């Protein structure tokens, strides 16, 4: 509340003072053009005709000459002539090459494609840690394979051990499987990796083992990361079937994946969260522990855990003071910790039926029954005999 | 209250102006490489980019009639001729030519074939490990002692016998065996080159494309000495069929296809090593199983509990431990699996040691590790 | 006189041939964008002078 009132005052003051200096900083008078720059600029106007159509650099023969294959079937035996050194291009680099008459005129591609911007998403993680009502006990497995390296690299490099590859959340949903995943992510500020595995699922021919190449290239890059292959079961154990077009892609993208995992030795510096809904009933594709190390069951919600989360959500109500916590949590069997959410968020909807603004002593006793009575009818356990 | 609700309003608009003016500052300098004196030579560079020879399109000879029968890429055929002076004897059918725009003549025969360049990419060169530090004391290891070293250091034994040398040998074992581990093993001992191909890869087909790919590098071994080529995951493409299906697949039957035949009838071979690596011999189609392919098959044999306490002493000189630790003790209590579980017994033993807050790990961490991997198994 | 303008103003815009559509992949600061312009291949081109 007031801790995040005093954070207000000076973020507000540091953008304004930012913005200003800017101006100057930037240039708008400065305008660089000595001889250094001027050099640049000059060339590079003249040589550079433009549209400019990019090639893949294929080979080098050292006569300052290359073969490159452009997008025209047709491939073409090309110049060098100016910019970037011989040395600097090593083959598979795409290559920026000059339209009136194809010559390497420089690089600033790196085989850059759209496919690698969408998969990155290091973008503010919505969680930090903590928020969560979550135990303590569940955080600290995910957190003692992640986290504890990067650290104190201390302990491991004296133990000798080697840093954990992977970990496996599976649950149990209305565990808050993907809040703990972006808690882990905020702590570490790790390039934060993003793909979903239907993405990888299409009728395109070979497209699957393409994409399953890319993901361990661009963590590498990018490097300390968690690349978070979610609903990695989409590829794997889970179907799309094989009367649709299905008995070309699946194999070929579930063995890709496969390979890649295990590669010529685990890389031992890309982290990795890969998201199931369970394995227990599903077939395992997730090949043995060392690759994927710790695997995580989260717990279904027991009575103390569910006081935690709880405790949040009865801040902003007023009128629940009155009504004692303690008998709402207990009556009701263990169950999700999603059940609680929903019974907040019933709670206030309830309220305005009744007509109070917010909870009435009396709204609180009846919330209960209403969620209680249609999750157990969602989800029906074994009866006693 | 309400005065300091404003407050929160305020800030939101000020964080986004800021990140838009990102691109203000990137501003519009402009430089490229080729620092220190690569930008003296665009100065050269200028003249001879006016100056023409280059671009040459490419083509390719299909058949030389004593002018030349060219046909390009684009798929277009024309008679040609030499231009400066081409040797007739340089030029041949699947050879790549250099030819003009549109004065369209031969200036250099260029080497046969752009697509040995896409797949040397993949190729990796004699890779290293030491035998000894190889876990198990596997009768699997001994096997390819056999197979790879013996007929390349003394091929005289076997013309003796007047059996033929042994050159096939198919891995399979669960994954965690070693398989990809006791190859390199071997590889480097017997100082014989490697060439790395890995058939999950395989993608470009135009029905028949993939066949193109692993003549080639098939090809290229047999032009080698000594030399181990390694196809990887051939569970699947060159694996199995995917007739079975419905409306069904057969651009994995070119692939699978054209390997067999390389293998069966005669084709020399410049003492060429053929290891398969699948994870199951019953994906592998059964075409390729049975023999005049790969001559051996080996199973691997989950590693004995010499092999096991043998594999954990390894972890266990990499990690600090206690003195009188009893290995094979640990190792007994521990299921007869592979190297690999052994592997995640010591990394978990690690980890639990470190959140007591110790740096030695006791026995007593390897009994919690290895309770948890059993556990783990059996659930699914 | 607007309507005869307005005849020749349609016959003049028609001519132009070519005239496509890509899309801005990313940005670089040398007056360019990358544009993977979407019935050919790629091309890394200058910006016009009105956006
Ligand atoms: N002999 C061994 N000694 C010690 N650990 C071993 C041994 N063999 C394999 N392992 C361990 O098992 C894991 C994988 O080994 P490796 O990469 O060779 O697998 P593989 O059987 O070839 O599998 P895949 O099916 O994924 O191709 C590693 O964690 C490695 O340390
Ligand atoms: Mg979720
Ligand atoms: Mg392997």
């Amino acid at each position: 509340t007031r801790c995040k009132l005093k954070l207000l005052r000076m973020e507000r003051i540091k953008d304004h003072l930012l913005l200003e200096e800017e101006f100057v900083s930037n240039s708008e008078i400065l305008k660089p053009f000595e001889k250094k720059q001027e050099e640049e600029k000059k060339q590079l106007e003249e040589i550079r005709g433009n549209p400019l159509s990019i090639g893949t650099l294929e080979e080098i023969i050292d006569d300052d000459h290359a073969i490159v294959t452009s997008p025209t079937m047709p491939d073409y035996y090309v110049s060098i002539l100016s910019f970037v050194d011989k040395e600097l291009l090593e083959p598979g680099c795409s290559v920026l090459l000059h339209h009136k008459t194809m010559s390497i005129v420089g690089v600033l591609q790196d085989d850059a494609d759209p496919m690698v911007s969408v998969m990155k998403m290091d973008k503010s993680p919505t969680e930090s840690y903590s928020d969560i009502g979550g135990l303590e006990s569940q955080i600290q497995e995910i957190k003692e394979s992640v986290e504890l390296p990067l650290t104190h690299p201390e302990l491991y490099e004296e133990m000798g051990i080697k840093p954990p590859k992977g970990v496996i959340l599976y649950g149990a949903p209305g565990t808050g499987k993907t809040l703990l995943a972006k808690a882990v992510a905020n702590q570490t500020s790790a390039t934060f990796l993003r793909i979903v595995g239907s993405e990888l699922i299409q009728k395109y021919l070979g497209d699957g083992p393409r994409l399953c190449r890319q993901i361990f290239k661009v963590a590498g890059e990018n490097a300390p990361s968690i690349v978070f292959i979610d609903e990695i079961d989409a590829i794997g154990t889970k179907r799309y079937d094989s009367n649709s077009g299905g008995e070309r892609e699946i194999q070929r993208t579930m063995l890709e994946l496969l390979n890649q995992l295990d590669g010529f030795d685990d890389r031992g510096d890309v982290k990795v969260i890969m998201a199931t809904n369970k394995i227990e009933t599903l077939d395992p594709a997730l090949i043995r522990p060392g690759r994927i190390d710790r695997k995580i069951l989260f717990e279904n919600p027991d009575l103390s855990t569910k006081k935690k989360i709880l405790g949040i959500h009865t801040s902003k109500m007023n009128l629940s003071e009155d009504v004692n916590l303690e008998t709402l949590v207990t009556t009701k069997d263990d169950l999700s910790g999603a059940d609680i959410q929903a019974m907040c968020t019933e709670a206030g909807l309830l309220a305005l039926r009744e007509r109070r603004m917010q909870v009435t002593a009396e709204d609180f006793k009846q919330a209960k029954e209403r969620v209680m009575k249609n999750k157990v009818e969602e989800n029906l356990e074994g009866l006693y005999l | 209250a309400a005065p300091y609700a404003a407050k929160l309003k305020q800030t939101e608009n000020d964080l986004k102006d800021i990140e838009a003016r990102i691109k203000e500052k990137a501003g519009v300098k402009e430089s490229d490489t080729g620092l220190a004196p690569s930008h003296l030579w665009d100065i050269m560079g200028d003249r001879q980019r006016l100056g023409e020879e280059h671009p040459l399109q490419v083509a390719r000879c299909t058949k030389i009639i004593k002018k030349y029968v060219i046909n390009l890429k684009q798929i277009a055929k024309f008679v040609v001729g030499l231009g400066e002076r081409v040797s007739p004897t340089d030029i041949e059918e699947g050879m790549r030519v250099g030819v003009d725009r549109s004065k369209y003549n031969i200036e250099l025969p260029l080497p046969p074939r752009i697509d040995p360049s896409v797949t040397m990419m993949t190729v990796e060169e004699k890779p290293d490990v030491t035998y000894s530090d190889v876990g198990g004391c596997k009768d699997q290891i001994e096997k390819l002692r056999e197979v790879v070293e013996l007929p390349l250091l003394s091929p005289e034994r076997f013309a003796t016998l007047g059996i033929d040398p042994p050159k096939g040998i198919l891995l399979y074992g669960p994954p965690g065996t070693g398989k990809t581990l006791c190859a390199r093993a071997v590889a480097n001992r017997t100082d014989a080159t490697f060439i790395r191909v890995i058939g999950s890869e395989l993608v470009q087909k135009y029905v028949g494309e993939g066949a193109r790919m692993v003549r080639e590098l098939f090809e290229m071994a047999r032009t080698k000495k000594a030399c181990i080529i390694f196809f990887d995951e051939i569970d699947a493409v060159g694996g199995a069929r995917f007739d079975d299906g419905a409306g069904g697949d057969n651009e994995v039957q070119r692939t699978m296809l054209e390997l067999i035949t390389q293998l069966d009838g005669f084709d020399p071979r410049g003492n060429i090593k053929v290891m398969f690596a699948t994870n199951r011999p019953n994906t592998l189609d059964p075409a390729l199983l049975r023999p005049g392919r790969i001559d051996r098959k080996v199973e691997f044999s989950l590693p004995d509990l010499e092999g096991r306490a043998n594999i954990f002493r390894i972890h266990s000189k990499s990690m600090s431990v206690e003195r009188g630790i009893r290995w094979e003790l640990i190792s007994r209590l521990c299921p007869n699996s592979t190297g690999a579980e052994l592997r995640s017994v010591c990394t978990e033993a690690g980890m639990f040691a470190i959140r007591a807050r110790r740096k030695v790990a006791t026995e007593k961490d390897f009994l919690k590790a290895v309770d948890k991997v059993i556990s783990g198994y059996k659930k699914f | 006189n607007d309507k005869v303008r307005f005849i020749k103003d349609e016959l003049r815009l028609l001519q132009e041939p070519g005239s496509y559509v890509g899309e801005v992949i990313k940005i670089v600061s040398d007056k360019k964008v990358l544009v993977k312009v979407q019935p050919e291949g790629k091309y890394i081109v200058d910006v016009a002078k009105d956006i």
